[PDB]
Order: structure tokens, then C-alpha cells, then sequence
């Protein structure tokens, strides 16, 4: 098949479930696993957290986008927003690393996405702002 | 009751999910798909989803 | 408060549920009943349905934008489509009216909208596309 949708929503944090949601029900046309699902919608919280926190400083007006591409099986999430960006991205992804270590979570987030995913292309230019992919692939029995 | 509050009623379903889940696992012998569950539930599976966030947290 | 939404995808008869829980989960931040909720989800899937069989004549290319404003105690909905048109807005609102009869048509529709939502509200061009209203006042106590 070949199913797309888009979504945006204001950087607020109140989001975070409807950004799972949202992708999770239209992944859910692939008649993934509970669990899939669940570390889909883990990927999602991680990128979409990162995005509201450091690409707009939690701005409610940050405004972040979601792109979901559905097709011959294979999710093709993408996450992305028009805020701070990140200088040094193999650095900035690399385990436990942080900018705001204000821990509440972690230091994992690239770690989890590069984990569950089955890739993940990450792509920011200062000021100008982030676009995470992450894909992962859903298979039958 | 029509003012089941929606946090109430979306939390229950979502139980009946993680039971669901572990039902049909055995029922069918491998984890079970979220349209499985959804009709096993007689829910539809996007339901299954949004009544899953509500028991995460 | 003023939260707000963006969602667009394929014109798929599959994009119905998707759409309701999508809208459903966000318009939750109101802690609406389980009775108004439904409502809220019926409507959107009356509009989307529409706005799939008619506005794009089932042509998955279509395209259908939803957008949701929340903003103290009511929903602001909005579905749009950049298809057909509405010759006759006033014609095609009447209860059990349709242009596909033979095609086992709830001749509901605009009148479930009508009932379930507080204001409905239509802009229709030929061959330019659709946008119908609804405004959900939720319920506080
Ligand atoms: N959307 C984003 N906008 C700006 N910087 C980002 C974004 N996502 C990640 N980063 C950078 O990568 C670092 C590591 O992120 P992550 O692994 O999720 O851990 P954490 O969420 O604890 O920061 C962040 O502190 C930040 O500097
Ligand atoms: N988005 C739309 N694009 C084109 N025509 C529409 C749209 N929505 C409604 N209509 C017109 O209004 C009629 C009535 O719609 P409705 O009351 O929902 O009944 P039904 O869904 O059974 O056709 C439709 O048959 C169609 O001719
Ligand atoms: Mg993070
Ligand atoms: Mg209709």
C-alpha cells in the first residue's frame, strides 16, 4: 500500500500522548504487535520530546511536525522542527550525552530511537532546526 | 453512564488489553496482533491504542 | 488555554478510525465524557467519511485536512478537502439526502453532524472542495 499523513501541534508538553497516539493508530494499519506499537510510539516520545525541550526551549509556540509514510510494510516516521538545531550531531547522539542533564529521563533518546528502529538519520543546521527519521520495518506470521 | 469521565472508561478497556493480549498469545501461540486484539475485543485497533496510552500512565 | 492541531492524509477509506481517535485523544486534553467524546468522534468520521466518498470520489490521492483548535471548553473543528464541491449546501444538508443512493447511504449525515455538535457550519465550491465546521463546547462542572 502507500498511506501518508502529517500532522502538527504546538510545542507544549501536554503533546506528548497525542503524538503517540496519532502515529501509533495510523502504524497500527501495518497489524503490528502491542509491543511494536509500544516502542513505536517510544521512538516517538523520544524524537518529539527532543524537539519541544532543546529545539524550542519548551516555546508553546514551537509548533512540531510529524510525517508518517506507511508502505509495503515498512514505517517511515519522521519528526521535525524549526528551532535551535544541534552543532555537533555525532557528538550530541552519542550515549548519555546531554545539554540539559536537568535529567528528568535521561541522557538515552538517540540510543533508544537507534535501538528500536531500524534506522535512524538525524539531520540539524543551527537555528534552522532538527529532522529525525527513524524507520522501522513490521513483519507477519 | 454517559459521564464515565473518559479517563475512567479508557483506563478500564486498557486493562482488558493487557489481558486480551496474553489470552490470545496462548490462544494463538505467538504474540497477538493489535487487530486481534481489537476484535477480540470487538473494538476496533486504533481503540486499542488510545485506551493503551491511558493504562501507561 | 490555546492549544492547537494540524492533520492531513491520503483520502482512504482506512484514514476514518485514524482520524477519530487522532482527533479524540487530542480534544481529551478537556477531560470530556466518554458520552461527548463519542460525539466528537462520530462527527469527525461523519465529515472525514464525506469528505473521502464525495469531495474525492474515493481517488486515494485526495487528501483530507483536519484541524482542531482547543480553547477554553470548546473544540474547534474543522475538515476540509480540495475536491468536488457542494453544488447545493442547503440541498445536501437535508436529512437523508445523498447523491449516491444506490450506494446504501446513510441518508444521515449532515444531520448527525447537525446533532451531535454545538454550530456546523459549510463552505462548498464546485470543483474547488468542502470545508464544514462543528463546534463542540465541552461540558464543565
Ligand atoms: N530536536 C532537537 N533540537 C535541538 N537539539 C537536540 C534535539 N534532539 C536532540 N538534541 C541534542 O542532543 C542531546 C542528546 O539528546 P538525547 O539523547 O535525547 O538526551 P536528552 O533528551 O537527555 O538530551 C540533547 O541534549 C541536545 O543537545
Ligand atoms: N466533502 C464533500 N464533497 C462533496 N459533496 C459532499 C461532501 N459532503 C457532503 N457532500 C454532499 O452532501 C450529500 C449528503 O451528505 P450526508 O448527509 O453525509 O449523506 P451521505 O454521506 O449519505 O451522502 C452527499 O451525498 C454529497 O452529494
Ligand atoms: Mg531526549
Ligand atoms: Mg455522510
Amino acid at each position: 500500500m502507500r498511506n501518508e499523513m502529517h500532522l502538527q501541534f504546538s510545542a507544549r508538553s501536554e503533546n506528548e500522548s497525542f503524538a503517540r497516539v496519532t502515529v501509533a493508530a495510523f502504524v497500527a494499519q501495518l497489524d503490528p504487535t502491542m509491543d511494536e506499537l509500544t516502542e513505536i510510539k517510544t521512538v516517538v516520545s523520544e524524537a518529539v520530546t527532543n524537539a519541544i525541550i532543546h529545539g524550542y526551549n519548551n516555546d508553546p509556540n514551537g509548533i512540531v511536525s510529524i510525517s508518517v509514510i506507511i508502505e509495503d510494510g515498512v514505517v517511515h516516521l519522521t519528526v521535525r522542527d524549526e528551532g535551535v538545531g544541534i552543532p555537533d550531531i555525532e557528538e550530541a547522539r552519542q550515549p548519555l550525552f546531554t545539554t540539559k542533564p536537568e535529567l528528568e529521563r535521561s541522557g538515552m533518546g538517540f540510543t533508544i530511537m537507534e535501538n528500536f528502529m531500524d534506522e535512524v538519520i538525524v539531520e540539524s543546521e543551527v537555528n534552522k532546526g532538527t529532522t529525525v527519521y527513524l524507520k522501522k520495518h513490521i513483519v507477519k506470521s | 453512564d454517559g459521564t464515565v469521565k473518559v479517563s475512567r472508561s479508557l483506563k478500564e478497556m486498557g486493562n482488558k488489553i493487557r489481558k486480551a493480549k496474553d489470552e490470545l498469545s496462548k490462544t494463538r501461540g505467538r504474540a497477538p496482533t493489535v487487530t486481534e486484539i481489537a476484535d477480540h475485543l470487538g473494538i476496533s485497533p486504533e481503540d486499542v491504542v488510545l485506551a493503551q496510552e491511558a493504562v501507561r500512565l
